[PDB]
């Protein structure tokens, strides 16, 4: 929820990274995808 | 690489459809900036690449983990 | 180390009295014979070993990176 | 827990690590152990 305090940037910095693969949000826990193309 | 508090996130955004299967395991990293990260990193030798930590075969695989 | 996929643990045995704050990051793998196992790279170059995916700090990690 | 298709172990392989830390196990998201060395 909050951010709490994170560990320490040693192996792993990072301020940029991935996102494709249809880059989307929230849960996709249900999905309904009933045919997509028309 | 300087990553203080301003700016540090592992990813940009995170990627859903993103094959389970195509994956070797799952790295998470949470940032001061950015909620929680998961990055995988894709089989044999292509890159990592962020998976949404509320994808569906993350949210079972983080529920059978933790105990279901 | 040799292996096999027979008998494929990351560990066989996962650690509990492991500080979260400790580690610099969380790796899950999910091998045949173990459910699951993270396993976190310690700071500093020590090592990395393995902590119990239904340990207290991991609980609230999974279930929060999950949704909530 | 459960014979399920998962993935596939590419990079790290692994067969047998082993554990400190008091290596223990089952959830520990509720118990009460206050600091007591008695």
């Amino acid at each position: 929820m909050e951010g709490i305090s994170i560990y320490t940037s040693d192996n792993y910095t990072e301020e940029m990274g991935s996102g494709d693969y249809d880059s989307m949000k929230e849960p996709a826990f249900r999905e309904e995808n009933a045919n997509f193309n028309k | 690489k300087p990553v203080s508090l301003s700016y540090r996130c592992p990813c940009r955004f995170f990627e859903s459809h993103v094959a389970r299967a195509n994956v070797k395991h799952l790295k998470i990293l949470n940032t001061p900036n950015c909620a929680c990260q998961i990055v995988a990193r894709l089989k044999n030798n292509n890159r990592q690449v962020c998976i949404d930590p509320k994808l569906k075969w993350i949210q079972e695989y983080l529920e059978k983990c933790l105990n279901k």
